[PDB]
DNA sequence: CTTGACAAAAGTGTTAAATTGTGCTATACTGGGAGCCGTCACGGATGC
DNA sequence: GCATCCGTGAGTAGAGGGAAGCACAATTTAACACTTTTGTCAAG
């Protein structure tokens, strides 16, 4: 079982573990000898271990076992054809329930990571990860345009009336990070939702009066 | 010697 | 415009093939259009015979034949297709049961095979390669001296690389040999017992040399039974391992008599027969039969070393750097070394499939996988060392890079440990390796090239060709020697003086042994064919070479690679004489197969119709991108019902005039300095240049974008983009691709693409933002694929590969994939990058207009001005000489081919000035012109100078200084004259792939690294410059604090610091104070993952967190 | 572990090692709950010591642990800190960073000795975020986010903008730099003048401080930010004010080849 | 006692500069042992951390240099002393 | 060369001090907006634009030639910090 | 408040546990599907914290409000992805293993 | 400012379909395979 | 002395490069039917 990804002692203290489970379940009154009955509990445990532990991303067994499948068809058509077979062809061998589709999809998912210490040509000082960049951190560029944004938007609202100010920063959601409904904006200011839905409404249509005339809003979005 | 863990372990269970 | 041609050596024989060295060893390898029943036992049919047959040990497996088919795709759909050109292979095997007696057989797919074109060249998934051709230390047996102890030598048994190990036999301070196998040693008289061997036996044979053979008569082990001493020697070389025979004559069988582990070659073998002076049956030390082991090499070897130390004269100690020594690996072997290696692969899963699942029912294509076998010819092919990038500048980039020889890759020499004895000129590579041509650097001495009349021979030693010199005179006779055979005889030089085929010269230079001598015409032996069979192809194209300095003439032919063709290229004015053969051997032209008549002319085909009656047409290459972005393309040199005969030119290929080479322009050269524009190598041009289209050049580049399938949804390549006008989507047609015929600029869109944008919080303020304009969001955003800063052109070519189409072979989950191909013609600018053929190299510097240069008196001015304090420092007298044979030239209308140490010399070219003065100076004189009053004051102060006799006549005193290549010259800006003669000449002056335009970059911000939060590099992701150690302490040493901190913490991870500094600028603000950087926290997190604990403090000793609380429980 | 431009993921080495001492360290846990012979709990610690070793320093002790498929040993945190390549030698004591530029030198003969040739081209993106603010002040852009978009396309840019980079950089200085650096005067603060070209000019003085010719060498840019940066530029690294040689006190600019020549 | 130059600088105090030197596994693990604390003296530790390097503009006798003019410097005396 | 650059080197016995009281000078002018200026209206740097002649925008040119004046004062522990920044603001609004 | 010096010394187990986050128990990564961290792995979001800024594992907190909560269903910490670059974890041994810089 | 009174959206509960995890198979079988020298040359420290 | 072991060897750039199947039990996911929310159109 070696050159399967692990190696060769990993698989020997895994068929132990076989072994161990085989003496408890062994019967001398069959007059069987040992090994032909510890022998299947030696190769399934390195079966079930290699189909565990071999990949960086984790596998179920059953799906395991149609990836091992879908290759060992495709090499016994490709001495038949002389070439290499398509998705079509190897779907049709494949058996029922299975289209082109399918196949493309299942090679997709038994894709291996790279390494990122992969070395990149002879000399060694370049390597695959010093050309990979970072998209999670915002650029500075990024980072410049929310505070000019935030800048002016409450620029904007200082034109609004100081009650009107306050709904649109709630239903909005800028205080806290967090969204508030026309219910909990009335708990906290003692009026219902039909009320405040009308002043939020017109705080923002004063908004957009006041944009039109001077284009200061626009170029953010 | 005992460089290699496979031969080391060879031995001992050929006891 | 003649050709006046120069030299007296008649060379015999012309220039063999440039390019057999890749053709013929491939051709060997594969054998396949031989007939299957008369292949030789070499290339891959010995590899067959080797592995096979395979023997259960009753089931055998044997091999009857192979054969070769036709390639799926022809060469030009595999390049666009990014496919492979290879041939599929089949084999022919049987399956016979031992027990039964029955026999089936069926041919077996094996896989494909790559195929070398005819230009000698590897297409590898869609990319041109180039096999390099690797040296090695020859197999054999070799004597050198022991230099720990002197009066001591060793003898050493090397086999094959990867195909043996290593024997060394050594005599001990005690006198007893010894024998080193696998870094272990034991005495040699333990291995002589196994052979069978008695003391009798050794007594007589080596018992007549001295004390030696003292310490060969051990007595505890000799009485043992060889079988006895098998087993102990077991014990020695596998310590620890029990002692069973089975598992000892196993061991020692395979270790120097199988056939299938050890290989002593067939350059290994006729070499140990040749110093032994044996016969050898195999390729092993020693041959098993009969149940006993049989001695082959040990005992002669064994004799020879103790002949040695004795002192007899026939014994001689070997040099491992002596060419005869050393032998080169071509393609074909290289490759049949990576087959044998499969084919073992194969053999293993075979013998393994045979002993378990349905035993009596077997087929050979069942127990065949041929899997292994691909896979080792595919990596040989990919991700080897030899496998290179295909270089094609030019036609002559390609032909050099064929001819180039490694001493590096797998079983080679290491570029660190290589020392300073395997780089150096050895005397045997005279006519073998050429002593110039080399890249200086840490490659110095390991990548050389083959000199031009030297081949590889059958066992892989160089050769070079010699003249049979009988009784004085010298014969048409032409032997090809190697080495070791050219040290027996006295050889003379090509230069000797013959009257008709007698040398006539009473003194002959000669050469023995490699040291020169004095000998009389009697003593000669054998004579050079030419001067040119010591240097390469490149070397050989260097007019006056003879003139110039080794250091740089390894300049000028290095350079000579990397020019660039040009849409007005011309053939230089003073040849050498190989112009014509090298287009002609590069393929890139095109000739007539016989005598015709031409039927049609155009500019994409040219029809011949041939005398016999057939008619063939040939498709020219037009607007090809080669692997470097030149452009390569063919005009036809025909017209419709022009007759041509057997090899005429019918169109001529880049980089060629009439099918002589041209890799540049042939301009006029003031030397002299101007203004401090010439200042350290840099080169003034003038205008004029560009008016009338010199030194412009064509460049394709190539852009790729694909749409793939997404779990949030499919990439779709399509023209309707979100939130864009329609002056950015004007030159797109209606699926999103820019048309054919537009100009394209930096941040202009090629080809448009959607992606699904995905699942987000939008922010509260863009929450507020889209809620006032009303403006509801889209599901998709731009992806699309636009220029990079600094380029840009026009289209000339869309190309569109689908998925389940015939051929393409995409990966999964990509639907579709689109290139652009973008043009642009480059004109020349400042800083660009001359060159000349005797190593002088510049940038231009200043571009003046046509009123600004000096001028004839005649009107015509200067092309290009060169700085003379270039010349006595470098010691390249070529370009001198060149430019007053130019000179000449240029008044007369002719050019000239003047072979190297065998050409014009200085009264030649004087006596060619005579004649062009006459009509330089003779035409003024008819018009009504006499002498110039500017010339007259130059005149007095030349003769003060002592350029000029007193007394004579302005005309004569012009004429002096004619035939010293100096002409008076007067000033474009005053209208005054030089104050000193000046020399005026044509160059021939060549443009270099390194431009301006491609290497200027810069940076404010871009994409950061992702553990190091550091800007990435390169000018192709957009990077930044590194900021090393050294210029670290140059701003250390100049004081300067602020700025030092500035580029460690706030521009490369100060990542608090590098954001808050870009906000502060675009508000007119001083930037803030930099913080710790981002590399210092994660040193430390990698410390403690060592389980060590770092820990900063303050003044008072108290823990200081720098982690802002993120990480504290 | 991270996903790229395509589809494939890119994992560090680390991360196998990791899995290999997990994968041990748990048969372990199970072997002793079975009561194992000895000899197999023997092989077991043996292995689990000899997969800390691996995580630890690789190759110090036996044979390097490598990749399944390929015959590179895997990069262990000893590795990572120590060596040319290590942590300390390549992202500690030198960085790549920002608003850095580089191309190939010409001579400019009529440049003064503390003057240098910038193109514009080069500058336009070197000194970008002054730029924008100076587009701003003026009427050429409305705001800082508009002024960008307007760069960012070639044709885009009006005649007006380079009136514009003229004033930003009005006395401000920047660094040039020729490798190898082996000694301080390797690296010189000049006053820029924008030119028509690619390529940067040179003052013919400076050529031997900087071992320059002019047959190919390029040269890099850099651009100090803050004011205590452009102070120090301007008065300790000018070139007009570093005249004599720092290791013997013999002037180091001074006349050569054509200069001498002439006079 | 004499030494080289290569034995001088790796006895140095410093563990920080002394580990980027060269020998870093050697220097770490004697420097763990010992509970070192390096006082950041030199040069090379200063550029390790991005803090500002003691020479130049950096050196404790330039760096609290102040400057004022006269017009303030008359105001800021006078009413403090005379208060 | 910088415009009294051999005069500026003897004001001070370092070098590197005479950057400092530069480099802080400089910050000074423009965190007022060069309200506090030395300088009279007369000797204020000029710059050439094509709308016509206006003042220099670099500080530490301004700098340069304020220190050439001798109206200047440096040294070390002249004022409290704290007193000041106080004391400027109160006299040159921002 | 500013940092003067530098210590270096040996961590013992007691300090090594003050410094994890939690136990890493399995050598599963992320899911082969989900493409999502797996529960107890090398990656769990329980253990080094949320993949993105203020959103738990769960998809029930999604806001700053919530600053220094753990989600009651997922155990996900409501805080700053930037944490993952320095919240530790550790692995508890069956049997001791010594360090190799301090043997070889 | 408020009540009413829908209408779509968000939330909840149940459940079948899909996916994932775990145990077992009785002729007899009982110590690995691969590698192969221009083995890099030179100080420095340590063990004995 | 002399044998054994161990770490060290200039900088920047480019440019290519990149081998089983089955059954059965738990467990997770997706579809779908009510049901409370919560914004809204219209008065007053
Ligand atoms: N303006 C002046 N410029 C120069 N010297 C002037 C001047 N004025 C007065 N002097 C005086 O003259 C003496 C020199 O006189 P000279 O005749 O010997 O000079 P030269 O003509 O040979 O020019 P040179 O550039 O040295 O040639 P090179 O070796 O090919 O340069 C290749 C360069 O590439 C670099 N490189 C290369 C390969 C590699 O792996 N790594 C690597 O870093 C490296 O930087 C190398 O240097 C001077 O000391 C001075 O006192
Ligand atoms: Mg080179
Ligand atoms: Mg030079
Ligand atoms: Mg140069
Ligand atoms: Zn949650």
């Amino acid at each position: 079982y070696t050159g399967r990804g692990l190696s060769f002692l990993d698989l020997i203290q895994e068929g132990n573990q076989g072994l161990i489970r085989a003496v408890e379940k062994f019967e001398y009154k069959r007059r069987f000898k040992f090994s032909t009955y510890a022998t299947w509990w030696i190769r399934q445990a390195i079966n079930r271990a290699i189909a565990d532990q071999a990949r960086t991303i984790r596998i179920p067994v059953h799906m395991v076992e149609t990836i091992n499948k879908l290759s060992r068809t495709a090499r016994q058509l490709q001495q038949e054809l002389g070439r290499e077979p398509t998705y079509e062809e190897i779907a049709e061998a494949m058996g029922p329930g299975w289209d082109a589709k399918r196949v493309e999809e299942t090679l997709k998912i038994a894709q291996e990571p790279v390494s990122l210490e992969t070395p990149i040509g002879d000399e060694k000082d370049s390597f695959y990860g010093d050309f990979i960049p970072d998209e999670h951190l915002p650029s500075p560029v990024d980072a410049a345009t929310q505070s000019l944004l935030s800048e002016e938007l409450e620029k904007a609202l200082s034109k609004l009336s100081e009650r009107e100010a306050m709904v649109l920063k709630l239903r909005k959601g800028l205080i806290d990070g967090r969204e508030h409904t026309l219910e909990e904006v009335g708990a906290f200011f003692g009026v219902t939702r039909e009320r405040i839905r009308q002043i939020e409404n017109k705080a923002l249509r004063k908004l957009k009066y006041h944009e039109s005339r001077t284009r200061k809003l626009r170029d953010f979005l | 010697s005992t460089s290699d863990p496979v031969r080391q372990y060879l031995h001992e269970i050929g006891q | 415009m003649e050709i006046k041609r120069f030299g007296r050596i008649r060379e015999v024989i012309p220039l063999p093939p440039l390019t057999e060295i890749q053709v013929e060893s491939y051709r060997r390898a594969l054998q396949a259009d031989v007939p299957p029943e008369k292949r030789e036992n070499v290339g891959i049919q010995a590899a067959f015979r080797e592995t096979f047959p395979i023997e259960e040990e009753g089931l055998v497996l044997d091999f009857l034949e192979y054969r070769l088919g036709e390639p799926p795709f022809p060469q030009d759909e595999c390049r666009e297709k990014d496919l492979t050109y290879q041939a599929p292979l089949y084999a022919r095997l049987q399956l016979i049961h031992k027990d039964t007696g029955l026999i089936k057989e069926d041919e077996v797919f094996l896989g494909h095979i790559p195929l070398m074109t005819e230009d000698g060249s590897f297409i590898i998934n869609g990319a041109d390669r180039v096999i390099v051709s690797q040296i090695h230390r020859s197999p054999g047996v070799y004597f050198t001296p022991d230099p720990a102890r002197p009066g001591r030598y060793i003898a050493s048994i090397i086999p094959l690389p990867k195909r043996g190990p290593w024997i060394d036999l050594e005599v001990e301070p005690n006198g007893v040999v010894s024998m080193k196998v696998n870094k272990r040693k034991f005495p040699l008289v333990l291995l002589l017992r196994v052979l069978g061997y008695d003391q009798e036996t050794l007594a007589r044979e080596l018992g007549a040399y001295g004390e030696l053979v003292q310490g060969l008569m051990d007595e505890s082990v000799f009485a043992m039974r060889p079988e006895e001493a098998l087993i102990r020697l077991f014990t020695l070389l596998r310590p620890g391992d029990p002692p069973k025979r089975d598992k000892a004559v196993a061991y020692v069988y395979g270790l120097i008599a199988d056939p299938r582990r050890y290989d002593l070659g067939e350059a290994g073998r006729y070499k140990a027969e040749e110093k032994l002076g044996i016969r050898l049956s195999g390729r092993t030390l020693a041959r098993f039969e009969d149940g006993e082991f049989k001695d082959e090499v040990f005992l002669p070897t064994l004799r020879y070393l103790f002949a040695l130390t004795a002192g007899v004269p026939g014994h001689e100690v070997d040099d491992i750097d002596h060419l005869g020594n050393r032998r080169i690996r071509t393609v074909g072997e290289l490759m049949t070394d990576q087959f044998r290696v499969g084919l073992a692969r194969l053999a293993r899963g075979v013998r393994e499939r045979m002993l378990m699942g349905s035993e009596d029912s077997l087929t050979p294509a069942k127990l065949v996988n041929s899997r292994p076998l691909e896979a080792a010819i595919r990596e040989f092919f990919s991700r080897s060392q030899l496998s290179q990038f295909k270089d094609e500048t030019n036609p002559l980039s390609s032909l050099r890079h064929k001819r180039r020889i490694s001493a590096l890759g797998p079983g080679g020499l290491t570029r660190e440990r290589a020392g300073f004895d395997v780089r150096d000129v050895h005397r045997t590579h005279y006519g073998r390796i050429c002593p110039v041509e080399t890249p200086e650097g840490a490659n110095i001495g390991l990548i050389t090239s083959l000199a031009a009349y030297a081949r590889v021979d059958e066992l892989g030693f160089i050769r070079t060709p010699y003249r049979r010199v009988v009784g004085g005179v010298v014969t048409d006779e032409v032997v090809y020697m190697t080495a070791t055979e050219e040290d027996r005889y006295t050889i003379a030089q090509a230069n000797t003086p013959l009257e008709g085929n007698r040398i006539a010269a009473e003194r002959v230079v000669a050469r023995r042994k490699g040291e020169p001598v004095i000998v009389s015409p009697e003593e000669v032996e054998f004579m050079d064919v030419s001067p040119k069979q010591v240097f390469s192809v490149n070397t050989n194209l260097i007019p006056f070479l003879e003139h110039d300095d080794a250091n740089r003439a390894l300049m000028g032919s290095n350079m000579q690679t990397q020019a660039v063709p040009l849409i007005r290229a011309q053939a230089p004015v003073v040849m050498t004489g190989l112009e014509e053969r090298v287009v002609r051997d590069s393929l890139a032209a095109l000739y007539a197969e016989e005598d015709g008549e031409v039927a049609k002319v155009d500019g994409n085909r040219i029809v011949v119709r041939y005398e016999d009656g057939r008619l063939v047409e040939y498709p020219l290459r037009r607007f090809y991108r080669s692997n470097q972005g030149t452009a390569l393309d063919q005009r036809p040199r025909v017209v419709v019902g022009q007759r041509v005969r057997k090899g005429d030119l019918l169109a001529d290929g880049p980089a060629s005039e009439n099918g002589f080479l041209a890799l540049g322009q042939n301009v006029l050269v003031a030397i002299m300095p101007f203004d401090g524009y010439n200042f350290e190598d840099a080169i003034v041009i003038s205008e004029e240049l560009l008016k009338r289209d010199f030194y412009t050049s064509i460049h394709i580049e190539r852009y790729e974008i694909e749409a793939r399938d997404t779990k949030l949804g499919p990439e779709r390549i399509t023209r309707d983009i979100p939130h864009l006008s329609e002056a950015a989507l004007r030159d797109l047609d209606e699926e999103g691709v820019v048309r054919i015929g537009a100009e394209v600029k930096p941040g202009d869109i090629l080809v448009g693409r959607t992606s699904f944008k995905g699942e987000s919080e939008p922010t509260p303020e863009e929450r507020l933002l889209r809620s006032i304009f009303g403006e509801k969001a889209r599901d998709v955003k731009d992806t699309s694929l636009r220029v990079p800063p600094g380029e840009g052109g026009i289209v000339v070519r869309t190309v569109r590969l689908r998925r389940g189409d015939p051929g393409v072979e995409l990966k999964p989950g990509v639907r579709e994939v689109v290139r652009v191909y973008v043009a642009q013609k480059r004109k020349l600018q400042v800083g660009d990058k001359l060159a000349n053929r005797h190593g002088n190299k510049g940038v231009v510097a200043k571009i003046l207009p046509v009123e600004d240069m000096p001028h004839l008196p005649d009107g015509t001015p200067v092309d290009v001005i060169l700085n003379p304090l270039g010349v006595p420092s470098r010691m390249n007298l070529g370009q001198i000489l060149e430019t007053h044979l130019g000179l000449a030239g240029y008044f007369l209308g002719q050019r000239y081919i003047s072979p190297i140490f065998d050409g014009a010399k200085e009264p030649e070219i004087k006596e060619l000035l005579a004649q062009a003065f006459e009509v330089y100076f003779g035409k003024r004189k008819g018009e009504g012109f006499g002498v110039d009053k500017r010339e007259v004051e130059v005149l007095r102060r030349a003769e003060k100078l002592g350029l000029v006799t007193p007394g004579k006549t302005p005309e004569e005193q012009l004429k002096e200084l004619f035939l010293q290549g100096k002409v008076v010259l007067y000033d474009g800006r005053t209208g005054e004259p030089i104050e000193g003669p000046i020399v005026v000449g044509q160059m021939f002056i060549m443009k270099l792939y390194h431009m301006v335009e491609d290497k200027m970059h810069a940076r404010s911000t871009g994409p950061y690294s992702l553990i190091t939060q550091q800007p990435l590099g390169g000018k192709a992701q957009f990077g930044g410059q590194r900021f090393g150690e050294m210029e670290v302490w140059a701003l250390e040493a100049y004081g300067a604090a602020h700025t030092l901190q500035e580029m460690l913490t706030l521009k490369s991870d100060d990542i608090e610091g590098r954001n808050a500094a870009y906000e502060a600028i675009i508000k007119g603000e001083d930037v803030p104070e930099p913080s710790v950087p981002e590399s210092f926290r994660v040193l430390v997190k990698e410390l403690q993952a060592l389980a060590l604990d770092v820990q900063t403090l303050d003044e008072k000793d108290n823990p200081v967190d720098i982690f802002e609380g993120l990480a504290s429980k | 572990m991270v996903q790229v431009d395509g589809g494939r993921f890119a994992t560090s080495d680390l991360n196998d090692l990791y899995r290999r001492l997990i994968n041990r360290n748990n048969r372990l846990k199970k072997l002793l709950a079975q009561g194992a012979p000895e000899i197999i709990i023997r092989n077991e610690k043996r292995m689990l010591q000899e997969a800390v070793d691996a995580l630890l320093d690789n190759g110090r002790r036996g044979a390097p642990v490598t990749n399944p498929g390929s015959d590179r040993p895997l990069r262990s945190l000893t590795d990572i800190l120590s060596g040319k390549q290590g942590r300390f030698r390549q992202n500690l004591l030198g960085k790549r960073v920002d608003y850095s530029g580089r191309s190939v030198i010409v001579v400019g003969p009529q440049l003064k000795l503390h003057q240098c040739g910038l193109p514009k081209r080069m500058a336009l993106e070197l000194f970008k975020p002054f730029l924008l603010k100076k587009m701003e002040e003026k009427g050429i852009a409305p705001n800082v986010k508009a002024a960008r978009r307007m760069l960012e396309r070639q044709r885009d840019i009006k005649d007006e903008v380079w009136d514009a980079l003229e004033e930003v950089i009005h006395g401000k200085v920047v660094l040039l730099n020729r490798a190898p650096t082996l000694h301080r005067l390797g690296i010189q603060a000049f006053q820029p003048v924008l030119v028509e070209g690619q390529s940067i000019q040179l003052h013919p003085l400076v050529c031997e401080a900087f071992n320059a010719d002019f047959d190919g060498d390029q040269m890099a840019v850099h651009v100090p930010l803050s004011s205590f940066a452009q102070a120090e530029a301007r008065i300790q690294m000018l070139s007009a004010h570093n005249l004599l040689s720092p290791a013997s006190g013999e002037p180091l600019a001074k006349p050569s080849r054509d200069i001498i020549l002439g006079l | 006692l004499l030494m080289g130059v290569t034995k001088s600088a790796l006895s140095t105090k410093s563990w920080l500069s002394a580990a980027s030197f060269q020998n870093t596994t050697h220097v770490l693990t004697e420097a763990a042992i010992a509970g070192k604390k390096d006082e950041l003296i030199g040069l090379k530790e200063n550029v390790i951390l991005g803090r500002l390097i003691p020479a130049g503009t950096g050196s404790d006798f330039v760096r609290f240099t102040q400057v004022v003019d006269q017009k303030t410097l008359k105001a800021i005396e006078e009413a403090r002393k005379e208060a | 060369a910088e415009p009294g650059i051999d005069k500026l080197f003897g004001m001070v016995d370092s070098k590197y001090r005479l950057t400092v009281v530069v480099a802080k000078r400089a910050q000074q002018l423009l965190r007022h907006g060069f309200k506090n200026t030395v300088l009279e209206p007369e000797e204020r740097p000029k710059m050439q634009t094509l709308e016509g002649l206006f003042d220099d925008p670099n500080a530490v040119t301004w700098a340069m030639k304020e220190l050439l004046t001798g109206r200047l004062v440096f040294g070390e522990n002249l004022v409290p910090e704290d007193r000041l920044q106080k004391e400027m603001e109160r006299l040159y609004p921002v | 408040k500013e940092v003067r010096k530098v210590r270096i010394a040996l961590a013992s187990p007691e300090k090594i546990r003050s410094w994890s986050y939690g136990e890493v128990e399995k050598p599963e990564t992320i899911n082969y599907r989900t493409l999502k961290p797996e529960r107890d792995g090398l990656f769990d979001e329980r253990i080094f914290g949320p993949i993105k800024d203020y959103e738990c594992a769960c998809g029930k907190y999604k806001r700053q409000r919530f600053e220094g909560k753990v989600c009651e269903r997922c155990g996900v910490e409501v805080t700053k992805s930037i944490v993952r670059r320095y919240r530790m974890g550790h692995i508890e041994l069956a049997t001791p293993a010594a360090h190799i810089w301090f043997v070889k």
